[PDB]
C-alpha cells in the first residue's frame, strides 16, 4: 500500500505515468511468490 | 565457365513457397529454404571433418538468408556442386574450391562446418579483392575541419582504417587531410607501397588527427590532384582514385575538377559520414562528374559494407574487356580461414552475361557475379622440391615480383609482426627475401635478377646464421635460379660446395638389408647405443607423431613386415 | 487527433538498425557495438516495431495527443514524428 | 550515531520568516 | 554556429553586414545624443548595446574570448519593443504583476535553502559507491546507467551478483546530481521542487541509503 | 553539444528552429534538466566556472 | 668460443652460470673486444616472434637479433683496458684447429668501474623506421595488366541519382 500510494503520487506529479501505463500492459510475467500455462498471462 | 553459363539461364523466381531450395548452411548444428545433414567423415589433407557429397554455404551474420537476393544465389549456384565434385575426380589432391558471390555468400567444397563472434565476409578477403579489380593508386582525403568534431570524427577514423584493410601490397596508398590548409597526416609525404608495415603507420597517424579549422575543398583537392601526378617515385601506373571522407558543404570546387582531370583520368569517391543536416548536394555531384560513386555512412554498423563497395565501380572496365580480363592470379602467402596453414589462392572473376545472345541489356551486366578460388597449400609445393638429396645447409626458395618468399626454410605459420605489442590474423604473411636471411650486397643483386625473371648463377662467400640464432659462420654458397614458366615466380636453389655429390645407397639383396634392421631394436639399445630415427615421409602407410618412440617402433615393425618390393614406399630413402 | 492520423498514418515505424528502411529488409540478425567500440560487437535480432504511442487510428492518435497534452514524453514523440518519411518505411534524420 | 536532532539546528532559520508583516500575514491566512 | 571555429560563406557575409548594422546604430546614438545629453530606461539599453558592440568589433579586429562578448546581440530584438508603445504598455502591465509575487519568491528561496541544508546533513557524499563487475576500476561494469549501491553493513541496495560494491564513483548524472556541498544540494533541491525528475533523485537516495526513511524528505 | 557518446542529442541549439524547439521544450518543463546537464557538460563540467 | 659464450672460468662463480654470454658478466671487456675487432656482429630483425606484453598472453612482435663471430684471422691479441683512472692489460690467444679463444685479464675488483651491460638476446623492438625506408624502397615489379578508362563504361549511376 505505501508503494502504491507513492506510485500514484508520482503519477499525479506526472513523472513517467505514460511509461507505467505501457509497463502495466498485458503480456508480463509476475513474481514467483504468486503461484502450466503461466508463461506471461499476468497483466491486464 | 559453368558458373557464367548456368547463371545466364536463370529465371529469377520471386517467391519460393512451392519450390524450396536445399543446401547445407554452414555454422549450424525458417520457411523457404531446407537443410542438409551430412555424413562428415574425418579425413586427411584437412585438419577437420569433411563431406564430399555437397558444398557448404557460408552466409555472413548481417545478411539474412531467405531474402530474394540470397535465395536466388542459393538456386543457380547449386549447379556448381557437380563441377566441384568432378574437379576432384581429375585431381584427388585438391584443396578448397570456393565461389565467393557478390551477394556475400561463399559456396566451398568439400562441405565442412564453419570454424565467439563471426565477422567473416567473403568480399573483404584478400583473394576476392585482388580478382575484383586491378591494383589502384588510392589517395584518401580526410576532412578534419571543425564541423566533423565529435561523433562523426570517430566514424571517419574507423572508416579510413577499414578502407585501408581493402588494400594489398600491389596497391599504393597515402592519407592526407585538409582544414583551410592541406597536409599529410603522417611522415610519408607521397604514395607508399601499402604493405603490412606501411598501413600500420597510416592507421596510427589517422587515429591522432583532431578536428579544428575551416573547411576548404579547393586546397584539399589541389593537394590530392598533385600527389597523383608525382611520377618521381614508384607507383602502380593504374587506377587512380580519390577518397573524400567528409560530411557536407556548400562548394563544388568546379574549377579544380575542370582543371586537373578535365579528361577524367581520376575517379572521385565521396563519403558522407555521420548524422548531420549539412547539404549533401555538392558531395553527390563530385561523384557523378568524376566517374566515381557516392556512399553514406551514418553509423559504425554501416562502415563495413560501404568501404568495400567501391570495387564494384573499379570492376566495370574489367568486365568490358571480355575474356581478355580472365587470368588466374595467385595471392600472397596467408593463413587459411579454415585452419589449414599457409596457402596461396588462385583467382578468376565471373561475369554476368545474361542477354549476350541479343546484346541489348548491358545495364547490370557490367558487374561481376563473384570471384572463384582454389587453394594451393604450401606443403604441396614443398613436396615438389625434395631436400634429402642435399646437405642440411642446402635448400630451395621461391620469390615473387614484390620480393616476398613463397617458399623458404625460414617462413613459419604465424602472422608477421609490426611495431611493439602493447595493451591498455587477417593479414598476409609477407616476408621479404632480404628479411628471411642475412642481407648482403650480393643478395640484392641476386634478388633483383630473380624478380624480373632471368636464369643465372653466382658463387660467393657470405656469413650465414645458424639454426639457433646464436652463431654466425662464413661459408661458400652457390645460388642457381630460373623463373617458373607459366607463372611469375622465380625458384632458386642454395647449394653450397662440398655437396655437389651425394651418397645413393644401392642394394638388391635382403641379406644385408635384414641384418641392418635389428640394429634399430628398442630392446637392443643397451649394447648398440640409444638410437633415434628422423621422421621422414618414407611412405604414406607410416605415420609421423613427433614422439619418436612409437615411430621407431612403427618403423622397425614396418620394414620386416612390408615386402622388400615396396610398391608405394620409395626405396631411395629407406 | 484526426489531423494527426492524416499526417502520420503508419509513418512512425522503425527497425532496430537504421540501415534497413522497410519491413522486408528488417529481418534476421545484425551487429551492434557496445558503447560505440568497434572491438566490442554483439549480435542482436532485427525487429520491426511501431512507436510507443502512434497515430495508426483515431483512438491511438487520441492517446498519443493526451500524453502530449500532459507534457509527458512529448519531445520524444516530436523528434520521432519529425523523421517520419513515408506511409510504410523507416525514419530519415530531420526529414521534415 | 543519530542525526535526527542535528536537523533541529537548521529549523531556527524559520524564525526569520516571522519578520516581514506581508509575508507572515499571507502565510498565516493561507 | 559551428563547432571548433568552422564556418561557411553565409557566416562571413553576416559578420561583414554586422559592421553596417553597427555603424547605423552608432550614427543613430550620436544623433540622439547631440539632441540632448540617455536618462530613459530603454535608451540606456540601446547605448550599452551599441558600446558593447563597438568594443566587441574592435577586439575582434585587433586580437585576431571575443566571441562570448557578442552574446549581447540577443538584446537587440528587445529594442523592438521600445519602438511601438502598444507592446510597451502590455510589457509594463506584465512586469507590474511581479511585485506581489516577491513574497512568494522569498518563501521559495527560504524553503530551498532550508531543504538544501537538511539534505546536506542527511545525504553527504553517500552517492559514490557502485558495483564494479571487473576485477578493478576500469569502466564501471554496471549495465549502461549505473546506480548507487551500499556496502554489506549498509541498508541500501546490494548487487547480489558476481560484482562487488566499490567506492570511487563520480555520481549519478556525471556527478552533477548530489548533495555534496551547498551549491550542488541547492541545485538538486531546485530541480526537485520544479517536479522534474524528483523520482530519479529519490530512487538514487533509496539505493545509496535505506528505502524507509528518505521518502519523507522528498514527499514533504 | 557534440560528445563522443553514440547517441547524438536531439535537443540541441545547432540551428534556429532547433533552438526554438529546445527552448519551447524547456518552457513546457519536460526534460529540461537533461538539457541543463548537457549544457553543463558542454562547458568544463561540475566545476566552479 | 666463436660467439662469445662462456665455457670455463676461474672464480668458480662464473662456472656455475655456464653457457652464458660474456657481455652479461664482464661488459667492460666485452665492449673493448668488439672495438679492437676480434668480435664482429650483425644485427638482424625477426618479424615472426612472440613477446610478452607491457603497460601502455604473447602477441607477434619484431625482435632484433645479434650474433657475434670472429672478425679476423689473427691469433695474438694484447692491449690495455682503460676503464678510467685504472689500468687493466689482457692477453688473448685463439686455440688452434678450434673455434675457441682464451683470454687472460685482471680481476674485476681492481677497478671500481662498471659500464652498461652488453646483452645478446631476443631484444624486442619495432624497427626499421619506415619514414626513411620508403625513400629508397627495394626494387619491385608490378603486374603489367591494366584495366581502366574504358569508353563503353556506363557510370550513369551514383549514389545521388537514386536519391
Ligand atoms: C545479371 O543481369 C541481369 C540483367 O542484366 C539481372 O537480371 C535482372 O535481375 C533483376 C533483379 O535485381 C530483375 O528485377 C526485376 O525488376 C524489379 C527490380 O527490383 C522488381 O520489381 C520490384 O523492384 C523493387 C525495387 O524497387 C523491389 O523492392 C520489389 O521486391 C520488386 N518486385 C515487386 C514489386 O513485385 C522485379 O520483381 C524484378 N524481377 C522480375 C521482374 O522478375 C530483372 O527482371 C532481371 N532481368 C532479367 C532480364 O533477368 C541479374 O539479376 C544479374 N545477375 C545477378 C546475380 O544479379
Ligand atoms: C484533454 C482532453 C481529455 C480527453 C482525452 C481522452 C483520451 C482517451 C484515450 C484514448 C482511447 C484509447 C483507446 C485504446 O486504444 O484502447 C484502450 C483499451 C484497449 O486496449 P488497446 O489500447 O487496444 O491496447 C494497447 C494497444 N497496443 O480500452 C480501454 O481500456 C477502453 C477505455 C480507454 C479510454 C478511457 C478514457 C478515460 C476517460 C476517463 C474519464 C474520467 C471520469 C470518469
Ligand atoms: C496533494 C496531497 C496528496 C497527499 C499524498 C501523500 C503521499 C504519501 C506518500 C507515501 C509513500 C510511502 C512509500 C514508502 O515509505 O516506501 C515504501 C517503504 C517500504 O520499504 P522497503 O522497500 O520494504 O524497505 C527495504 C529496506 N531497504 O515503506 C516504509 O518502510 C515506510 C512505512 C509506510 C509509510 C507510513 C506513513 C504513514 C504513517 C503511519 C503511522
Ligand atoms: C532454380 O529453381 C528452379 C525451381 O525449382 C529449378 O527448376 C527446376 O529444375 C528441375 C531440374 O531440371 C526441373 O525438373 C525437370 O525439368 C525438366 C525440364 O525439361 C522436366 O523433365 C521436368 O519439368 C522435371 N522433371 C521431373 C519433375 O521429373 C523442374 O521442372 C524445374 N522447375 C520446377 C521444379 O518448378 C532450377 O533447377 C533451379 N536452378 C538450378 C541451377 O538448380
Ligand atoms: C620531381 O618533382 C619536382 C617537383 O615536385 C619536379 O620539378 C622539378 O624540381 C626540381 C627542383 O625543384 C628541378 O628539376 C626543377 O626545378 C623542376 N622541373 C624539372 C623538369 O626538373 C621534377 O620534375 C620531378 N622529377 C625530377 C626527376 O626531379
Ligand atoms: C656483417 O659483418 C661484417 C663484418 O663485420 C660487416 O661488413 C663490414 O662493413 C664495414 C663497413 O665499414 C666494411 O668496412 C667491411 O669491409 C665489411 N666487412 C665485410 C663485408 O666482410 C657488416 O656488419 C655486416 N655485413 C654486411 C651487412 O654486408
Ligand atoms: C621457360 O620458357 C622458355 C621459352 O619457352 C624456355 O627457354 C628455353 O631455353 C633453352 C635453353 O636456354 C632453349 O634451348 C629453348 O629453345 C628455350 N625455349 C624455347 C621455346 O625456345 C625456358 O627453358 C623455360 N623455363 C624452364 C624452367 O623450363
Ligand atoms: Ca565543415
Ligand atoms: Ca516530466
Amino acid at each position: 500500500f505505501p508503494q502504491a500510494v507513492l506510485l500514484l503520487f508520482r503519477c499525479a506529479t506526472g513523472e513517467a505515468w505514460q511509461d507505467i501505463m505501457l509497463a502495466c500492459m498485458p503480456g508480463k510475467k509476475c513474481a514467483p511468490e504468486s503461484e502450466t500455462e503461466g508463461e506471461t498471462p499476468c497483466g491486464s | 565457365l559453368e558458373a557464367e553459363k548456368v547463371q545466364a539461364a536463370h529465371q529469377w523466381r520471386e517467391d519460393f513457397a512451392s519450390n524450396e531450395v536445399v543446401y547445407y548452411n554452414a555454422k549450424d548444428d525458417e520457411p523457404g529454404s531446407q537443410r542438409i545433414k551430412p555424413v562428415f567423415i574425418e579425413d586427411a589433407n584437412f585438419g577437420r571433418q569433411i563431406s564430399y557429397q555437397h558444398a557448404a554455404v557460408h552466409i555472413p551474420t548481417d545478411i539474412y538468408e531467405g531474402s530474394t537476393i540470397v535465395l536466388n544465389e542459393l538456386n543457380w549456384t547449386s549447379a556448381l556442386d557437380e563441377v566441384f565434385k568432378k574437379n576432384r575426380e581429375e585431381d584427388p589432391s585438391l584443396l578448397w574450391q570456393v565461389f565467393g558471390s557478390a551477394t556475400g555468400l561463399a559456396r566451398y567444397y568439400p562441405a565442412s562446418p564453419w570454424v565467439k563472434i563471426d565477422l567473416y565476409d567473403v568480399r573483404r578477403r584478400p583473394w576476392y579483392i585482388q580478382g575484383a579489380a586491378s591494383p589502384k593508386d588510392m589517395l584518401i582525403l580526410v576532412d578534419v575541419s571543425g564541423s566533423v568534431s565529435g561523433l562523426t570524427l570517430k566514424l571517419i577514423r574507423t572508416s579510413v582504417s577499414e578502407m585501408l584493410e581493402t588494400l594489398s601490397d600491389d596497391d599504393f596508398v597515402n592519407v592526407a587531410s585538409f582544414n583551410s590548409n592541406a597536409q599529410d597526416v603522417s611522415c610519408f609525404q607521397h604514395l607508399v607501397q601499402a604493405n603490412v608495415r606501411n598501413k600500420k603507420v597510416l592507421k596510427d597517424a589517422v587515429n591522432n588527427i583532431t578536428a579544428k579549422g575551416i573547411t576548404d575543398y579547393k586546397k584539399g583537392f589541389s593537394f590530392a590532384f598533385e600527389q597523383l601526378l608525382n611520377y618521381n617515385v614508384s607507383r602502380a601506373n593504374c587506377n587512380k582514385i580519390i577518397m573524400l571522407f567528409t560530411d557536407g558543404g556548400e562548394e563544388r570546387a568546379q574549377e579544380i575538377f575542370n582543371k586537373y582531370n578535365k579528361d577524367k583520368k581520376v575517379r572521385v569517391f565521396t563519403f558522407s559520414v555521420g548524422q548531420h543536416n549539412y547539404d549533401r548536394g555538392p558531395i553527390q555531384w563530385m561523384a557523378c562528374e568524376n566517374k566515381g560513386y557516392y556512399y553514406e555512412i551514418p553509423s559504425i554498423g554501416a562502415i563495413r559494407i560501404n568501404t568495400q563497395e567501391y570495387l564494384d565501380v573499379l570492376g566495370r572496365p574489367m568486365v568490358l574487356a571480355g575474356d581478355k580480363a580472365k587470368q588466374v592470379q595467385w595471392t600472397n602467402v596467408y593463413l587459411d580461414a579454415l585452419e589449414l596453414g599457409l596457402v596461396i589462392t588462385g583467382t578468376l572473376p565471373v561475369f554476368n552475361i545474361t542477354g549476350q545472345f541479343e546484346n541489348k541489356t548491358n545495364l547490370k551486366n557490367q558487374l561481376i557475379l563473384g570471384v572463384m578460388g582454389v587453394d594451393v597449400s604450401l606443403e604441396d609445393i614443398k613436396r615438389l622440391t625434395p631436400r634429402f638429396t642435399l646437405c642440411p645447409n642446402g635448400y630451395y626458395f621461391a620469390i615473387d615480383p614484390n620480393g616476398y618468399v613463397l617458399l623458404h626454410p625460414n617462413l613459419q605459420p604465424k602472422p608477421i609482426g609490426v611495431g611493439i605489442p602493447t595493451i591498455n590474423s587477417q593479414e598476409p604473411v609477407t616476408l621479404d627475401f632480404l628479411d628471411a636471411e642475412l642481407e648482403n650486397d650480393i643478395k640484392v643483386e641476386i634478388r633483383n635478377k630473380m624478380i624480373d625473371g632471368e636464369s643465372g648463377e653466382k658463387t660467393f662467400r657470405t656469413l650465414v646464421k645458424s639454426q639457433d640464432e646464436r652463431y654466425i659462420d662464413k661459408g661458400n654458397r652457390t645460388y642457381t635460379w630460373t623463373p617458373v614458366n607459366g607463372t611469375d615466380y622465380s625458384l632458386a636453389l642454395v647449394l653450397p660446395t662440398y655437396s655437389f655429390y651425394y651418397i645413393k645407397a644401392k642394394l638388391e639383396e635382403t641379406i644385408t638389408q635384414a641384418r641392418y634392421s635389428e640394429t634399430l631394436k628398442p630392446d637392443n639399445f643397451e649394447e648398440s647405443g640409444y638410437t633415434f630415427i628422423a621422421p621422414r615421409d618414407y611412405c604414406n602407410d607410416l605415420k609421423i607423431s613427433d614422439n619418436n618412440t612409437e615411430f621407431l617402433l612403427n618403423f622397425n615393425e614396418f620394414i620386416d613386415r612390408k615386402t622388400p618390393n615396396n610398391p608405394s614406399c620409395n626405396a631411395d630413402l629407406i | 487527433a484526426c489531423i494527426g492520423v492524416q499526417l502520420f498514418k503508419g509513418k512512425l515505424y522503425t527497425c532496430s538498425d537504421s540501415s534497413k528502411q522497410t519491413e522486408a529488409e528488417c529481418k534476421g540478425n545484425y551487429i551492434t557495438y557496445k558503447d560505440g567500440e568497434v572491438d566490442h560487437p554483439i549480435i542482436q535480432p532485427r525487429s520491426w516495431e511501431n512507436s510507443k504511442f502512434d497515430f495508426d487510428n483515431v483512438l491511438a492518435a487520441m492517446m498519443a495527443l493526451f500524453t502530449v497534452s500532459t507534457f509527458e514524453g512529448w519531445p520524444e514523440l516530436l523528434y520521432r514524428s519529425i523523421d517520419s518519411h513515408t506511409e510504410d518505411k523507416g525514419p530519415i534524420y530531420n526529414y521534415r | 550515531s543519530i542525526t535526527f536532532f542535528r536537523l533541529f539546528r537548521v529549523m531556527r532559520l524559520v524564525k526569520l520568516l516571522s519578520r516581514g508583516e506581508g509575508i507572515r500575514t499571507l502565510l498565516w491566512t493561507f | 554556429p559551428f563547432p571548433e571555429d568552422d564556418s561557411n560563406a553565409t557566416n562571413s557575409n553576416l559578420e561583414r553586414v554586422e559592421y553596417l548594422f553597427l555603424i547605423i546604430f552608432t550614427v543613430e546614438a550620436f544623433l540622439k545624443v547631440i539632441a540632448y545629453g540617455l536618462r530613459n530606461g530603454w535608451n540606456l539599453l540601446d547605448f550599452i548595446i551599441v558600446v558593447v558592440g563597438l568594443f566587441s568589433a574592435i577586439l575582434e579586429q585587433a586580437t585576431k574570448d571575443v566571441k562570448a562578448l557578442r552574446a549581447f546581440r540577443v538584446l537587440r530584438p528587445l529594442r523592438l519593443v521600445s519602438g511601438v508603445p502598444s507592446l510597451q504598455v502590455v510589457l509594463n502591465s506584465i512586469i507590474k504583476a511581479m511585485v506581489p509575487l516577491l513574497h512568494i519568491a522569498l518563501l521559495v528561496l527560504f524553503v530551498i535553502i532550508i531543504y538544501a541544508i537538511i539534505g546536506l546533513e542527511l545525504f553527504m557524499g553517500k552517492m559514490h559507491k557502485t558495483c564494479y563487475n571487473q576485477e578493478g576500476i576500469a569502466d564501471v561494469p554496471a549495465e549502461d546507467d549505473p546506480s548507487p549501491c551500499a556496502l554489506e553493513t549498509g541498508h541500501g541496495r546490494q548487487c547480489q551478483n558476481g560484482t562487488v560494491c566499490k567506492p570511487g564513483w563520480d555520481g549519478p548524472k556525471h556527478g552533477i546530481t548530489n548533495f555534496d556541498n551547498f551549491a550542488f544540494a541547492m541545485l538538486t533541491v531546485f530541480q526537485c521542487i520544479t517536479m522534474e525528475g524528483w523520482t530519479d533523485v529519490l530512487y538514487w537516495v533509496n539505493d545509496a541509503v535505506g528505502r524507509d526513511w528518505p521518502w519523507i524528505y522528498f514527499v514533504t | 553539444f557534440n560528445f563522443d557518446e553514440m547517441q547524438t542529442r536531439r535537443s540541441t541549439f545547432d540551428n534556429f528552429p532547433q533552438s526554438l524547439l529546445t527552448v519551447f521544450q524547456i518552457l513546457t518543463g519536460e526534460d529540461w534538466n537533461s538539457v541543463m546537464y548537457d549544457g553543463i557538460m558542454a562547458y568544463g563540467g561540475p566545476s566552479f566556472p | 668460443d666463436d660467439g662469445g659464450f662462456l665455457l670455463m672460468a676461474n672464480h668458480d662463480d662464473y662456472t656455475n652460470q655456464i653457457g652464458r654470454f660474456f657481455g652479461e658478466i664482464d661488459p667492460s671487456l666485452m665492449r673493448h673486444l668488439v672495438n679492437i675487432s676480434v668480435y664482429a656482429f650483425n644485427k638482424s630483425y625477426d618479424y615472426q616472434s612472440v613477446c610478452e606484453p607491457g603497460a601502455a598472453s604473447k602477441q607477434s612482435c619484431i625482435t632484433e637479433q645479434t650474433q657475434y663471430f670472429f672478425d679476423n684471422d689473427s691469433k695474438s691479441f694484447s692491449g690495455v683496458l682503460d676503464c678510467g683512472n685504472c689500468s687493466r692489460i689482457f692477453h688473448g690467444e685463439k686455440l688452434m684447429n678450434t673455434n675457441l679463444i682464451f683470454i687472460m685479464v685482471e680481476s674485476k675488483g681492481t677497478c671500481p668501474c662498471d659500464t652498461r651491460l652488453l646483452i645478446q638476446a631476443e631484444q624486442t623492438s619495432d624497427g626499421p623506421n619506415p619514414c626513411d625506408m620508403v625513400k629508397q624502397p627495394r626494387y619491385r615489379k608490378g603486374p603489367d595488366v591494366c584495366f581502366d578508362n574504358n569508353v563503353l563504361e556506363d557510370y550513369t549511376d551514383c549514389g545521388g541519382v537514386s536519391g
